[PDB]
């Protein structure tokens, strides 16, 4: 499920902002 | 009849702020004045954290940035915006500022503090937020936009992380870092990825458009409990983003997929927000014909979930960070380029 996929993906934390 | 109450509030709104926008605030505390009790998160450039005021004893949220670090990434344009405009809005849905200072290091903004914790905490716990619930949210962030883009500002970081719940189960939404005031477009390369427009990521000038879309992330997320575009790798969420395809899941229900579509739209020409009814095209779908925007204003609805508080100054509700110790340099860095703050 896409789900399961999401919670084994590397971003599942807080996501930092890009600046650069 | 609604819409002119609405054309009025706004109207006044301008006023207000347009007053603490030529004349800002400036050095109102300083540091000595509170006591550092822990670090409540962490961003790019600066920390977040509980602090307790002496004089008075209420606890405030207090956001600390190294002058030299801001420096080095670029953030001066950005920092000097965020601090503001913060100083000068003034929204049910947004968090207060209370006081700003610098010293020799650092740059200090104090607000009030929000202890229910980050919607991001929750979110990810339960999974998935039912529709009525998400709707209830996004509700609150349709009218802040309306609020904020009222005054020529485009917020540009929207994510669960960045609205914190309340005592009484509504929104607060912090973090002003990217906030810009701009009549036109604007060309730079910012936000969190999972939530950037295509035209940011296309380089191809943009305006408040990015925040609708964003808001079509925000509310998908929400209710699906993933975001649209997803990857490990920031390039790759680039390139679905871009694509401009979507799946919905089974669950949603056909009123939502059709806002959803009709925000998450690669061309700015047909994204909701961004057409002859503006913000009403949004307020009109029928995935909000049940909501009540005035009450959402007001405050009168009632929340469907109201975290738990156990004592002032409870951080229960936040995760835990690692402690670092501020240091003030004995010599005054940066001087020049913050003087305005
Ligand atoms: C007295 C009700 C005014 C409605 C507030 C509008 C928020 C953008």
């Amino acid at each position: 499920t896409t789900y399961a996929d999401f919670i084994a993906s590397g971003r599942t934390g807080r996501r930092n902002a890009i600046h650069d | 009849s609604e819409q002119e109450s609405v054309k009025e509030f706004l109207a006044k709104a301008k006023e207000d702020f347009l007053k603490k926008w030529e004349t800002p605030s400036q050095n109102t505390a300083q540091l000595d004045q509170f006591d550092r009790i822990k670090t409540l998160g962490t961003g790019s450039f600066g920390r977040v954290m509980l602090v307790k005021h002496k004089e008075s004893g209420n606890h405030y949220a207090m956001k600390i940035l190294d002058k030299q670090k801001v420096v080095k990434l670029k953030q001066i344009e950005h920092t000097l915006n965020e601090k503001r405009i913060l100083q000068a809005v003034n929204f049910p849905f947004l968090v207060k500022l209370e006081f700003s200072f610098k010293d020799n290091s650092n740059l200090y903004m104090v607000m009030e503090y929000v202890a229910g914790g980050e919607m991001f905490s929750h979110l990810r716990r339960i999974g998935r937020f039912a529709e009525p619930h998400a709707r209830f949210y996004a509700a609150q962030i349709v009218l802040t936009f309306e609020y904020l883009h009222s005054l020529d500002l485009i917020y540009r970081d929207l994510k669960p992380e960045n609205l914190l719940i309340d005592q009484q189960g509504y929104i607060q939404v912090t973090d002003f870092g990217f906030a810009k005031r701009v009549k036109g477009r604007t060309w730079t390369l910012c936000g969190t990825p999972e939530y950037l427009a295509p035209e940011i990521i296309l380089s191809k000038g943009y305006n408040k458009a990015v925040d609708w879309w964003a808001l079509g992330v925000l509310i998908y997320e929400m209710a699906a409990g993933y975001p649209p575009f997803f990857a490990d790798q920031p390039i790759q969420i680039y390139e679905k983003i871009v694509s401009g395809k979507v799946r919905f899941p089974s669950h949603f229900s056909s009123d939502l997929k059709d806002l959803l579509r009709n925000l998450l739209q690669v061309d700015l020409t047909k994204r909701f927000g961004n057409l002859k009814n503006g913000v009403n095209d949004i307020k009109n779908h029928k995935w909000f014909a049940t909501t009540d925007w005035i009450a959402i204003y007001q405050r009168k609805v009632e929340a469907p979930f109201i975290p738990k508080f156990k004592g002032p100054g409870d951080t229960s509700n936040f995760d835990d960070y690692e402690e670092e110790e501020i240091r003030v340099s004995i010599n005054e860095k940066c001087g020049k380029e913050f003087t305005e703050f």
